[PDB]
């Protein structure tokens, strides 16, 4: 399945049970076509490459 | 293309099975074809059906 | 293809028959090469770094 | 019945061993074939072991599969093999025991056998000799041949230099033309000179096909007309065998025999009324085979007897010793049991092998035909382990350069102790230094692509090889946007700019134009085009209008 | 493509030879020189399609506009190559 990751899981008590934690990175990996559209939307890129 | 040749790095390839099994009917086919032909003993033909 | 081919005449950019294929650090990864080893068979002219 | 008693233990028990249905099941097969196959049944039956361990835990605990309608045909299938006979299984095996009931020694009893394949092929040669359009057929070749249309040597294999056989072809002409210059004085001693003169002669196996095929549309062309003849009387009118035959036999040239049958006061002659005329035509086409031919029906039919019964003869010749052979065969096929391929291929190359043998056999310089087959059984199987034994085909000669490789490899890895290196080959064989490099990167087998890569969960190689061709979704989203942004370029000109300038190009259209082309459409085969095409080119050249398109510029 | 409940049934043989696209004869995949397929095995160009997208087996027909023709001297239907699928 496209669009997965995974991790090691970790503790993270300073968050309400409505939101898991996650790293920048797997962040900025899982949502590159998001990226792309809003980059752009914004046109802080002309052009998508 | 499910059952493909891929060309392995280094000459090598890598094919699936189907082609082995298809290799040896379209073998045994051709052959009996070619025993009719000549129209060999029934010992022949029998053992090649 | 098209406009592509378009864009190729505006800018006159050849495309050359060569391909990149080198050897990328695989992403994440931040170190110091500390050592670089070179093989060759006994056919080709060894280059200058060899 | 005690095997039932197996299978109801199997019921009842939950399981079985080795030892249980080793123990239960009929004595006296024991081959280890017939055993996996009842094995497989009682597994396929309502038992689902087959076991080796009784038990089994919380692992996979309380398992069953109903499966009605499957135990009633397996019981089934046990009980009958049992209580018949024990059914051979395999194919190899059938082969053997299907031969072994060949009586396996021709010790000079091959006299006797190649004695009746030389009786068929001299009565059929007789046939040959006495076939009118054979010798047709020759001439005709003849005069082909010279011109330049055919080859001389082409055509006949050898009596037993073109111009000897061309002025033999002349001699035969002669011949033949004085056999037919005499339409009945001298008929018979004319086919004896032609015999005679015919009968030390020979031809290609594919020219005597044709000769034969021939032969055989003549004798389908008979059969055909005493199809209409006879099954347009007797079985159209109740004109029964006896009173047909009292006046087919025997001249069966005259329409009268069924005209004047008509007439006889009979009630087949009075019901051959309307079938009259095709009976006619019947005999018509027989005597028109008359005309064509020189010879009676009758004679024909006596000719083309004879030819089949030498033909039969030498048929059977040829079954009995091939079935003889066939020892012979499967002896020296054992010698190949892993070049890549099965024994009964092998076998079956060496059955082609030792039929050609025989067809290629003759006692007239002494040989022993054991040993005489012995060569084409072992050439057959070599073409054969050679042609269609590596997965992707390499030819022959680079099968031989193969072989020669892994001999000198064989010799160097210890003469030079460890192991030679291709520049030591391309010097112990004598090759350019660089087919050795491409010859030992052909040579070697493809891996299985269901190969175990089990360094995983349970995985396969083919289960990582990646798709090459495939075009990136970032690339397809490229293209597209690289669409809309030169369709707005182009936008951004004149209707003519747009439109010269989309069919010089391939854009938005099918295969792109040529000037011809560009000219046909705009009246100018000439600079207009080139002044158009260019000055656009300039135009969108133009920074803060090509801004965007050099933007998509990957560089 | 919303088409039904699928159905199964016997495989009658003039239906098999409505799926075909021309009989396999020999038994050779690829050429061991030029890696291109063999006409016709297991593999083949006229049979089972193109190798590469709209490019012909021999080469004389290469564009998008000639897609359909098949090349009158190796027969090979010019089109996609997930025709070959
Ligand atoms: C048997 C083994 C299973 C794991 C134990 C599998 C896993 C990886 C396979 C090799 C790789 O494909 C690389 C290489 C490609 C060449 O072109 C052909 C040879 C090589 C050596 C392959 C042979 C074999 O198939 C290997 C060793
Ligand atoms: C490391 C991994 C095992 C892990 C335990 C081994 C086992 C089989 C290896 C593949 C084979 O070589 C075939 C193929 C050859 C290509 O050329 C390069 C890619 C492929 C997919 C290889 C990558 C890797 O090397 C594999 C997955
Ligand atoms: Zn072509």
């Amino acid at each position: 399945v496209d669009y997965s990751g995974r991790s090691v899981i970790t503790v993270g008590p300073y968050l309400r049970l409505h939101q898991c934690g996650l790293p920048k990175k797997m962040a900025l990996e899982l949502f590159k076509p998001f990226i792309y559209g809003k980059l752009e939307l914004r046109g802080l890129a002309t052009t998508i490459k | 293309d499910l059952r493909p040749l891929v060309p392995l790095d280094g000459g090598r390839f890598a094919t699936s099975d189907l082609n082995d099994l298809y290799r040896r009917v379209i073998n045994r086919n051709n052959r009996l074809k070619r025993l009719l032909d000549l129209a060999a003993p029934d010992i022949i033909v029998r053992n090649e059906k | 293809t098209p406009e592509e081919k378009l864009l190729r005449a505006i800018f006159g950019e050849k495309a050359s028959d060569v391909k990149d294929s080198s050897l990328r650090v695989p992403n994440g990864v931040s170190g110091t090469v500390i050592d670089v080893q070179v093989f060759t068979r006994d056919g080709v002219e060894k280059d200058k770094r060899a | 019945s005690q095997l039932k008693l197996l299978v109801t233990r199997g019921k009842e028990q939950g399981y079985l061993t080795y030892a249980e249905v080793n123990d239960h099941l009929p004595e006296d097969i024991v081959d280890s074939d017939q055993i996996e196959d009842i094995i497989q049944m009682i597994n396929d039956m309502g038992i689902q072991v087959m076991e080796e361990a009784p038990d089994a835990d919380d692992l996979m605990l309380a398992e069953n599969t109903a499966d009605e309608d499957a135990a009633e045909a397996a019981a089934q299938v046990l009980s009958s093999v049992e209580s018949e006979i024990g059914r051979t299984t395999d194919p190899v095996r059938m082969y053997m025991r299907e031969m072994g009931t060949v009586e396996l020694l021709t010790r000079e009893g091959e006299i006797d056998i190649a004695k009746r394949i030389e009786d068929g092929i001299n009565q059929v040669q007789c046939s040959v000799a006495e076939y009118p359009e054979a010798i047709t057929y020759l001439l005709e070749q003849y005069d082909r041949v010279e011109a330049e249309e055919a080859r001389l040597s082409d055509l006949i294999t050898g009596f037993v230099d073109p111009e000897l056989a061309r002025e033999k072809f002349a001699e035969l002409r002669a011949q033949y033309v004085v056999t037919r210059d005499t339409i009945h004085a001298t008929a018979q001693e004319e086919i004896l000179k032609l015999s005679e003169v015919f009968k030390q002669f020979r031809l290609v196996p594919k020219q005597f096909d044709y000769l034969v095929n021939s032969m055989r549309v003549m004798m389908d062309r008979v059969r055909t007309q005493e199809r209409l003849i006879m099954k347009l009387c007797v079985e159209q009118c109740k004109m029964p065998k006896k009173n047909f035959i009292t006046l087919f036999t025997g001249n069966e040239t005259s329409d009268t025999w069924f005209n004047a049958a008509i007439a006889m006061n009979k009630p087949w002659s009075e019901k051959l009324h309307d079938v009259s005329e095709e009976v006619h035509r019947a005999l018509q086409k027989l005597q028109q085979i008359e005309e064509e031919t020189g010879l009676t029906i009758e004679q024909v039919k006596d000719i083309n007897r004879r030819m089949s019964i030498g033909e039969a003869k030498a048929r059977r010749a040829k079954k009995e010793m091939v079935e003889a052979n066939l020892r012979l065969v499967i002896s020296i096929a054992k010698k190949y049991t892993n070049r890549g391929l099965q024994f009964l291929d092998l076998i079956q190359e060496g059955n082609i092998g030792l039929m050609k043998a025989v067809d290629k056999f003759e006692y007239r310089r002494g040989y022993k035909f054991s040993t005489y087959a012995t060569w084409w059984i072992r050439q057959a199987i070599t073409r054969s382990i050679a042609d269609q034994a590596r997965t992707i085909r390499i030819p022959v000669h680079m099968i031989e350069t193969i072989n020669k490789l892994n001999r000198i490899s064989r010799q160097m890895l210890q003469e030079m102790g460890r192991e030679p290196t291709p520049e030591e080959l391309a010097e112990r064989m004598l090759m350019p230094e660089d087919k050795i490099r491409k010859v030992l990167k052909i040579a070697k087998e493809p891996i299985s692509m269901e190969t175990p890569i089990g360094d995983d969960e349970d995985s396969h190689l083919g289960d990582f090889i990646e798709d090459t061709t495939l075009e990136l979704p970032l690339d397809s989203a490229t293209t597209e946007s690289l669409r809309a942004a030169t369709h707005d370029v182009l936008a951004g000109l004149t209707a003519r700019e747009a439109k010269v300038l989309r069919m010089r190009f391939g854009i938005d259209m099918n295969t792109d134009y040529t000037l011809e082309e560009v000219g046909k459409q705009f009246d100018v085969t000439r600079e207009r085009i080139r002044q158009i095409e260019a000055k656009a080119l300039r135009k969108l050249r133009h920074p803060s209008r090509s801004e965007v398109l050099r933007s998509f510029l990957d560089d | 493509e919303e088409f039904d409940a699928i159905k199964i049934a016997l495989a009658s043989p003039d239906m098999i030879r409505s799926w075909s696209f021309g009989e396999v004869k020999k038994p050779e995949t690829i050429n061991y020189r030029t890696f291109k397929p063999e006409r016709d095995g297991l593999f083949c160009a006229r049979i089972f399609g193109p190798v590469k997208d709209y490019e012909c087996l021999c080469g004389k027909y290469k564009r998008l506009k000639h897609r359909g023709v098949i090349c009158e001297k190796c027969g090979v239907e010019v089109t996609q190559t997930k025709v070959r699928r």
